[PDB]
Formats: structure tokens, C-alpha cells, sequence
């Protein structure tokens, strides 16, 4: 019970489907969830036109349930991580570690090849919990907080991460030449416990600016980036156009108690506005680490297969990737691998 | 040429001859500043130097700068300095005794030379006075430490300002305010009300407002697609954003120009570092310094001594591997890139 | 009378009447408000009364305050409201509306009423602007709160030219500064800064600091030693200060008038409660409003009727317990009392 | 008895302070009381070298007294001497008592109050700071651990020496979040774990008129650092003076003994001790001396109470030596 929410062998899993092209790739996940015959009930939840009711039922969901797969609203404040429903995931679940995986795609026309970096940054302080005043006309100040135990979290979590699936580095990306308060704390407490914890783990910094540079021009040379909220949306957005777009991006939102599984840039530049245009493979990638987490899986390797293949040849994929099908066309292709798998 | 940070011309009375502060730093300093000279000289540019030490001295703590450096460059109204070493901060004391409120930092591809991004041309104003810089620590409870940061309608409306007159001067039809989410911090509401507000005195410039988030998105998957833009940021995402436009021309800061615009006077220099271990070897790389001066130059009125430096010389010089520098997977040395410059020159 | 927030004359141009705002509150507000109607008739005032409602509005959840009186008390310039019960806070936006930024706390024995202190004649200004009032509070960790509180120059430049010209006013030579250890506090440091500026365009006034231990050490002690001058302070400190002297004066808020005087607009009120136990009983005691009628009187100009009504009436007819009221171990009522008033009016 | 010496710290200030304390060390030696003054030179308030010998003195010692500096820092509560008690030893709570005495002329007769106030935080922990120029920010903390101390050492007190009444001063009628915390933490810890004590609150302002016109009805005042220097003054004021005020602060781990009201109102020989003397005894109560602490304490109640040999402050015209012989001279026919 501190556990997924599973009745005879079945889970009842969590379901926000948001706008419009939330929705459309929201059901293409559903469709290849039914076609392989999971053993998952969504519990879908109507929040309907960061509206307070359905915030609430959201939560009260996730609260029973624990697990939940979430798909987008294209309004500024979903994008960035505020808005009532991003709060609510914070403030009242304390879900505190986001996570974006950008690994570059076979058959997806990129300036860099073979991209594989994991972008962890922390959920619940600096950006998303300040205050901010005007007290007098034309001034506006800024108090934001960043504190230890909110730092030990998010380096455990992106150390036992590491640990978890092999990865080799681990760097955190701050601004301690200017901050020398708040983001030395950062930068110290990540390498410290990466001495004492996680030997085998190789721990590093790289200032925030320099590391901008640095991913623009050699991605190669990361594995997973650990930072505070306010740098994280600038890294992963360079990473989305790394590796063909915001459409391709898995991602995940953990707590102690909760996972929430959600496309890991927002959809940012996903704009091609248009009916049954959309990219749904951040959607379903992102439906299979929740596959993972819930101990699935067979399911998700196959499900993951089927999706790298369809892009892997040119036919059927998407418009932003260079197709010219429809979400609905790339879908059934993808079931149509599923079957005959 | 702007309003906003005009130049006060006046050569000299005698000699014919704008004086200019120089500040010819540490490291590769020395080696770099000699290049300048030589290229002004054999370009014949209306210009004597007058080389400014800014070494920090301290009065009350509180890191100041000598005077000697101070009467020179409040004179002379400009200035050009290179790298320096790091002993409050430096370059944070010389953007105050100033009054340096801009930043303009261009990153654009050299013709002939392959990088991995292609015809970029990104020009990113961003402010210097407040912001991070203006900004206070300290531990309010045992393990959490409380930042403090200001941001007010005056500082902003004045990048804003120079953002659009700098647009109109070099002809861009475009300029992009970046900020973040809108409605959740009311500190880039009052950035973008104050860009709205200057919008309806510049009818012959188009103000769009960008997403941070969206902007590194689209200019990394297609960087010149803001060629025909001027972006101004707050201080806050100003350091990220103007080294990521350097990671996209060039791959790092090797070739980047800066300048820093105040009221009256106006301090051009590289952003590179001082790199001593690269001192005396002749290995040193002038490029970005060169086109500092260039900056300087179309800031002082001499647009023609600036394309003929600019235009040919350096520019097209980088076309050719026997050129170059160590950096730039070249061979040759500071002193041989020097005069293949003046050749072309 | 003070240049700061003049009163703009004009008696209605037909009555030869001043119109004046009323707010008769509620509690024991209607029959007090009664009593200074019959003393203002009775003494032939040039004034004819305009009962407002300020009963707060909610626009936004901000509490606003009704249009009706908005636009009576902007044309009249002058309001004098009684008491009102509690629900924003009422007091606090009735001051940000109308640009109320000084209160002014006059605190006197009452001549033959023997109270515990003697010979007390106080006069306090407060800032009301800015300080706790526009002060903001959060949890910055699990069990911290933090405390946010703003001074500036100008709101402090303001109640002290007030203070100034308020000594000169009411003929006294000290305006003593009220502050805390002005070293380990800078706020405290530009307080007195701006009234040592403010020194020199008062050579007819003395300035004296003092630090809050020391006056309210002496002013206890010794009353009678502060009766020559005006003490200014900063928001922090004049709500314990204001209370304080009248403690000295009186021992309780009963008989204290108060002034908030604003840049055109001006308030005038009595400091006690609603009091709704002794509401209708007739018990009330309208000392406290008659006070700041007399205080309302002199800021209009009318200093023969402020004189009349103060000189002899209220304060000579406190004499003789078959007076007074039940709060001033009396016998009187509130009635009897009002009478009692215009006999020796 | 028959035990051995307590070394304690002493710390004698300024000039005056260092009068004062010479009273102290007189009737101590002519008492032959088993105290060995370990006395710290520290030249200023401020003198870092001399804070730091103070500080280490009182961690070697644990229990000290104090005398003054009149500068205006040693008075409200800052200076070296000040934070560094606060920061590196942690004592937090600073009490002061307000007992009339019996032969000095006061408006308000047989006055007996306690002010209990909180010395770490509030006003002693801010951070202030001038960002764009003209507007000053204080950034000022209040929390809850800090407040349940405070709030247990001013019931801890009300039980040992019998008060009835703890009254919590504040402001929560404005400062809604801040000073409601402490207002309800005194409250609360006073009904569940403090039965057997009447537990009241009272706004500031409010408490402020009412100790001017009736004191009476005050016992023992706990207040946030803020508001208790005010509560002091007036306290002062009522009994006749700083001089007549003794103070103790404590800490879990150190106690240092000293003036109540820092002296807030010279010549040479002219200052009065009593403040001084009636520290030191409290002192002595602690140190579990106190027979002693009687003794010492009935010989100045009764010199003072003579108006004979009584020091200037109080209506006298005596030096502070004369009346220190006095009181010694009472002590030799004890």
C-alpha cells in the first residue's frame, strides 16, 4: 500500500490526458496498450477548461493509485513546469525529481550523431517554491531558497540512477563563480556524496554557461546532468533539438511515494498546429518506463522496438521527423509490428 | 549609430588623431593588443592609444579602480581591453565606475572556415546592472541558503531601449524579448510590459516575445532563423544564452567579440581568457580582440576603417589552413596571421 | 498651519457653510457623532456634515472602499469618523486610498482630573505608509518565518518635513527623532540621515535623536520634560510609542484624539473601540471625537471655534464628577454631558 | 560548607562599569566568599582579541559577570561581546527584574515584574540590505524551536520562583504569521505541560500603556527580542532607574550575570551599584552559595531603604564607594 494501486494482477494506473494534442497522443498510447493486451485500467481524470476541480481529483487520484501517465497542455505555464497541476504534483505530493532522457533516434536526420544524455534536475526548490515582490513601483525582488536536504535528495536520486542503468558519469551543472553561497552548496554536496556513496561513479562540475557551450558543441562528453530547477528547462531544451525535437523526448517525474511519466520537454517547440499531426512518441516512450517501473516490461521492450523500428524506416513516421503520416497512421504501424512481433 | 550610447567625437585638436584607452591586460594580453596596433597603423586609422592599468586596488575593502585609469577612460569616452587574470570581481567593478548597462554580444560564422552549425549570425543584448550581479546570499535557517535579486523598470527600460536602436542601426526588422514563463514570475511581466511600452516608439521594428525555453530550442535546431533578430534578455539568463550563441558560431568563446555600452563611455574587449600558458609562444589568437576593435571602430563613426578591417583582412585571412591559429586547427603563429592580414588589409 | 497637507478652503458657495465628511461608524459611533453635531450647531460652525459609508467592499478579494464616500471625502478634503467594529484590515485601506501618510498623536493631562501621571503634554508623528503595514511574511524552511519590511527615503523625507512644520505650527522648538542602535541597524541610519537634511531648511527648529530606550526611560520618568518638542519615528515603534503616551496622559485610549493627514485629504478619529456592550445605554464618552474636532477645526483654519470649543467646554467642564463619565469614575451621561458642553461654550 | 573555590568570569567594562564592578569584588572579598575572579581585559565591546579571551574564558568557567560598556552597542544588545555571547555560547534568554525597593520615591509603589525576552533571534539574526538606492529591506526570522525554549525557560522560571501568570507579548494582530507562532506556541505549551500557571497574551502596544498606567497586573512578560528593550525602559522607569535593575542570561551550557537594563542612564564615583550588587547575588543563588546571596541582599535593601549613604541616582549624595563601605559595614554586625 505504499505500493501501485493492483487488483488481480491488474493496475489501475492514473490518467491526464490535457488539451487537444494531449489527448490525440495520450489515445495513441491506449490503442497500443489495448492491442497488446496490458494488464493496466486507466483511471482517466477530466481536467477540463488549471481548473480547480480537476487539480484536485488529479491529485486524489495519484494519491490512490501512485502511478500515472500525463500528456500536455501547450498553454506557457504547463511548458515550464507551473501552472495549478505542476504545483499541486509538488507541493502536495512532493514529487521532486524530474528526469528527461535524450538518446538520438535511428532513422532521424540529426547535425549530431548518437546522442545519449540524461538531464535530472531538482523539482521543489529555487525556481518553483520563491517569492517575489514589488514593493516599490518599478522594483521587483526575488527570494529563492536552496537548502541541504533538498540537494542530498535529488544527488541520491540521480546517483542511484546512475547506478541503476549503467551509467558511468555523473555532472553537476550550477553557477557557484557567481552564487558562491547557494549553487557551493549544490556543486559540493552532489561531489561529496559522490565520493563517499558512490565510488564507482565518476563525479564532476562544469559551470552552467560553459555547459551550454559545451552541449551545443560536444554532447558527447556528458552522460547525466544533475541540476537546480532554474537550468534544467535551458539544458533540456538543447537537448531536445540535439536529437530531432521536443516529439522524441521520454521523460519521468519521481517522488518517494509517486512517478508520474510524461513527455520530458513539455512539447515545447512542438507546434505543428493541425489535427492528427502530432509526434506520440515521446508519449509512448515515456508509457514505457512507466512499462519498467510498474515491473513490466517484456511489455516495453517490445513496445520500444516496435517504435524504433517504425522510425528506423522512413515510411510512416510523423511530419516533424520528415513523414508525412498522421499520429493515427504511425500508430497502427506500430501496432502492425506488435502483432507480428 | 544609437542615440543611447552615443559617441562624443573630437579627434585631437593637434594631431587629427581620436584618442583611445587600451588596457592591454595579462597572458596573451600583450601579444594580442600588439596585433591591434599593427593592423591600425598599416590600415591608417585616426587613432593614438594610451595604454590604462586597471590592477584592483582596494579602499575600504570595497575592490576600486586606480585612478590613473579612471581620468583616462572618463576622457577619452572608449576603450578597448583584453584578457585578465582572476585574483569582488573585476569586471563587475569596471561595469560600475562606469556605468556599462549593455552588453552586446554578436556570434556569427566565419565564411570559409567549418564548424559544426552553419550561417549563424545571432546578435544578444543583455543587461549588466542588476539581476545576479546586484544580487545578495545568506543562511536564513542552518542548511538553506536565501538568494535575493532586483530587477527594476528603469534598468530595463534602457537595454530595451538600445536593443531597438541597435536593431534599427544595423538594419534588423525584428527584436526578441526572452523570458520565462510570464505569469508565474511577475519579474519578466515587468521586463516584457516595459518592451510593450518602448514598441510604439520604434514603429519600423517588430517586437515579438519568445519563451526562453522555446528560443534555445529553435535556435539550436536552425540558428539562422534569427539572423534578421536582436534579442534582449534580463540579466538572469543573459550569461547562458550569450555563451550558447558562441557554442553554435564557433564552438566556443575563441572568436567572440563583446561590447559594453554605457551612458558616455563604452569598453570593448574578448571574452576569452588570459590562457598564460599559451603566453609568449606567439600561439595567441587576435581574432577576437580584431573584431572588438571593429565594434569599437562602427561605434566611433569610422565605418569605413571598420569594413576595411572587418571586410577583408581577418574575415576572409581565416580562409586558408597555412592561416588560422593552434586553435582554429591551423599553423600558423600570431606574429605570420598579423601581416597576412595586412595583406589583404 | 503646515504647507504639507494643507487644507484648500472654500465654504460652499452658497451656505457659507464647509462641507465636511462624516462616517458616524457604529457601536457607540451614532451618539457620539450626535454630540458633536449639537456642539458644532451650538457654537455656530460654518459647517454642514455628510454622512459617508465606508462599509468595506471586496473588488478582486482586495477590500476596496466604497464609491460613494471616495468621491464625497475627495471633494470635501476633510472626513472625522468615529469608531467601527472588525472584520483586509479597514484602517489600512482607508489610509492607502486617500494618501493618509502621517498620524498625528497629541497625548494631555486633562486639567483638574487627577490621573496617575501629571503635567503630560506629548505629541507624537508616526509614519503609516510604509513598515510593518506593508510588510510581507512567509515560511522560508518547515518551522521559520521570515519577515519582509521596506523604508524609503521619500515616505520618511515627508513625515519629517511634517514634523517640522508641525512644530512651527503649534509653536515648539525640538522635533526630537525616535530610532534604534542607528550603527546596527542602516534603516534606522537613513531615518535620521533624511531629518539631519531636512535640519538646515528648519533654523527656527532644534533637532535632537534620540535612541527609543532613552525616551521612553525619560518620558516615564518625567513627562513634562518632552512638552516643548515633537517626536517623529518610523512606522516600527510609533504604534507601542502612541500607546504608550497615551498611557502617560490618560491610561487608556478613552480620551485620545488622532490626525491622518494626507497630501489634500486629511482623517480625523478617536482611537478607542466600538465598545457595542455600553451601545444605546448612553454611557458613551465623546471626548475623544470632540478632540479631534478641535484638531479638524484648526487644520480648517476655524481657530476662534477650535478655542471655543476646546478652551473652555469639554476640557473645563471635565471638572466636577457629576460630569466626567462612567469611565472616568463619573456620574454624568452621554447626554447630560453634551449640554454640560454648551453651557460653558 | 566546606568545599573550594568557583573560578568565575569577569567582565568589568568601561569606566563606570569597571566602578560598579569594583563594589562587587569589595563586599565579596570582605564577605570571604569562595569566588576567584578570572578578569578579562577586554578594551572595547569590539576588541576582537579581547572577545575572543572572553568567550573562551566563559566556556572554560561557565559562569561570568558583567558589567558595562556605555556605548550605545553594549546597551541595546549588539557589539563583539554581545553576538559572540549569543552566537558561540547560545544563550538565548535574557531576564531582567523590576522589584520597587523600599526606600526609593516612585510614582507607582511595590512594583514586582519579570521580563523574560528571546536573545538569538528576531532582531539578532536579520539580514539587512540596500539594493537600489533609498530603500532599506530587513529580512528578519522567528521559529518555532527557538520559541519553544524561550517559551519553556519563562514557565521553568514562573515555577521556581513561584509566579502565578506569564503573559506572551507580541504583535499578531498585524505580523499575523510571525508573531501569531508565538503568540499560540507560549499558549499552548503553557496548557498542556505548565498547568498550574495562568498562561495570557497581550499586543505590545496595548501592553505598553498598561505598564505605564497599572502594572499590577503584570507577573512574568515573555517577549520576542523586539519588544523587550521597550518593556525594560518602562520597566526601569517604574522602580527608579536602571541602576536598580538586576539581569541574568542564560544559556543550556552558561550563565552570565549582569545589569538588566544596561545602564541606559557620570562623573567619577558617582554611579550607582546596586544593579551590580543585586546581579552578583542572583549569582550567588546559582552557584548554590546563597546563604551568602541572603545576606549581601538584605545589608543593600537596608542601606537603601536608610535614606543615608544612598548614591545620587536615588536621592542621595553619596559616592558609590561610601555607600559600598555602608553595606559592607552592615555585613560585619550581621
Amino acid at each position: 500500500r505504499t505500493l501501485p494501486k493492483k487488483y488481480g494482477g491488474r493496475f489501475t494506473v492514473t490518467l491526464i490526458p490535457g488539451d487537444g494534442v494531449g489527448k490525440e497522443i495520450t489515445d495513441s498510447v491506449r490503442t497500443i496498450f489495448e492491442a497488446e493486451n496490458i494488464p493496466i485500467d486507466w483511471e482517466t481524470i477530466n481536467i477540463k477548461q488549471d481548473h480547480k476541480e480537476g487539480v484536485y481529483e488529479a491529485v486524489e487520484s495519484l494519491k490512490r493509485n501512485k502511478i500515472g501517465l500525463k500528456g500536455l497542455w501547450h498553454t506557457p505555464a504547463d511548458q515550464t513546469g507551473h501552472g495549478s497541476l505542476n504545483v499541486a504534483l509538488r507541493k502536495q505530493l512532493d514529487i521532486y525529481a524530474n528526469v528527461a532522457l535524450f538518446k538520438s533516434l535511428k532513422g532521424v536526420k540529426t547535425r549530431i550523431p548518437d546522442i545519449d544524455l540524461i538531464v535530472i534536475r531538482e523539482n521543489t526548490e529555487g525556481e518553483f517554491s520563491g517569492l517575489e515582490h514589488e514593493s516599490v513601483p518599478g522594483v521587483v525582488e526575488s527570494l529563492k531558497v536552496m537548502t541541504r536536504p533538498k540537494t542530498e535528495r535529488i544527488a541520491r536520486f540521480a546517483f542511484d540512477f546512475a547506478k541503476k542503468y549503467n551509467r558511468k558519469s555523473v555532472t553537476a551543472v550550477h553557477k557557484a563563480n557567481i552564487m558562491k553561497l547557494g549553487d557551493g552548496l549544490f556543486r559540493n554536496i552532489i561531489t561529496e556524496i559522490g565520493q563517499k556513496e558512490y565510488p564507482d561513479i565518476d563525479v564532476s562540475s562544469i559551470i552552467v554557461d560553459n555547459a551550454s557551450m559545451q552541449a551545443v558543441a560536444k554532447p558527447h562528453q556528458f552522460d547525466v546532468l544533475v541540476t537546480p530547477s532554474m537550468y534544467g528547462t535551458i539544458l533540456g531544451n538543447i537537448g531536445a533539438a540535439l536529437i530531432g525535437g521536443p516529439g522524441l523526448v521520454a521523460g519521468a517525474n519521481f517522488g518517494r511515494d509517486y512517478a508520474v511519466f510524461e513527455p520530458g520537454s513539455r512539447h515545447v517547440g512542438l507546434d505543428i498546429k493541425g489535427q492528427n499531426v502530432a509526434n506520440p512518441t515521446a508519449m509512448i516512450l515515456s508509457s514505457t518506463l512507466m512499462l519498467n517501473h510498474l515491473g513490466l516490461n517484456e511489455y516495453a521492450t517490445r513496445i520500444s522496438k516496435a517504435v524504433h523500428e517504425t522510425i528506423a524506416e522512413g515510411k510512416h513516421t510523423t511530419r516533424d521527423i520528415g513523414g508525412s503520416s498522421s499520429t493515427t497512421d504511425f500508430t497502427n504501424e506500430i501496432i502492425n509490428k506488435l502483432s507480428t512481433m | 549609430q544609437p542615440s543611447i550610447g552615443r559617441y562624443t567625437g573630437k579627434p585631437n585638436p593637434s594631431t587629427g588623431k581620436y584618442t583611445v584607452s587600451f588596457i592591454e591586460g595579462d597572458g596573451i594580453g600583450p601579444e594580442i593588443s600588439k596585433s591591434v596596433k599593427k593592423i591600425f597603423s598599416a590600415a591608417n586609422v585616426p587613432i593614438e592609444w594610451e595604454s590604462c592599468d586597471v590592477s584592483p586596488i582596494f579602499v575600504n575593502g570595497l575592490t576600486t579602480i586606480p585612478d590613473p585609469a579612471v581620468q583616462s577612460i572618463t576622457k577619452n569616452l572608449v576603450a578597448l581591453k583584453g584578457p585578465l587574470a582572476t585574483p569582488r570581481s573585476l569586471n563587475l567593478t569596471l561595469r560600475k565606475t562606469f556605468g556599462l548597462f549593455a552588453n552586446v554580444r554578436p556570434a556569427k560564422s566565419i565564411e570559409g572556415f567549418k564548424t559544426t552549425y552553419e550561417n549563424v549570425d545571432l546578435v544578444l543584448i543583455r543587461e549588466n546592472t542588476e539581476g545576479e550581479y546586484s544580487g545578495i546570499e545568506h543562511i536564513v535557517c542552518p542548511g538553506v541558503v536565501q538568494s535575493i535579486k532586483l530587477i527594476t523598470r528603469d534598468a530595463s527600460e534602457r537595454v530595451i531601449r538600445y536593443a531597438f536602436e541597435y536593431a534599427r542601426a544595423i538594419g534588423r526588422p525584428r527584436v526578441i524579448v526572452v523570458h520565462k514563463s510570464t505569469i508565474q514570475r511577475l519579474a519578466d511581466g515587468l521586463f516584457v510590459n516595459v518592451a510593450k511600452e518602448l514598441s510604439k516608439e520604434y514603429p519600423d521594428l517588430t517586437l515579438e516575445t519568445e519563451l526562453i525555453d522555446n528560443s534555445v530550442l529553435k535556435v539550436v535546431t536552425n540558428p539562422s532563423a534569427y539572423t534578421d533578430a536582436v534579442s534582449v534578455c534580463p540579466n538572469l539568463y543573459g550569461d547562458i544564452l550569450s555563451d550558447l550563441n558562441s557554442g553554435l558560431s564557433a564552438g566556443s568563446l575563441g572568436l567572440t567579440p563583446s561590447a559594453n555600452i554605457g551612458h558616455k563611455i563604452s569598453i570593448f574587449e574578448a571574452v576569452h581568457g588570459s590562457a598564460p600558458d599559451i603566453a609568449g609562444q606567439d600561439k595567441a589568437n587576435p581574432t577576437a580582440l580584431l573584431l572588438s576593435s571593429v565594434m569599437m571602430l562602427n561605434h566611433m563613426g569610422l565605418t569605413n576603417h571598420a569594413d576595411q578591417i572587418q571586410n577583408a583582412v581577418l574575415s576572409t585571412i581565416a580562409s586558408g589552413p597555412e592561416n588560422r591559429t593552434g586553435d582554429l586547427a591551423g599553423t600558423a603563429t600570431t606574429s605570420s596571421f598579423t601581416e597576412a592580414v595586412i595583406k589583404r588589409l
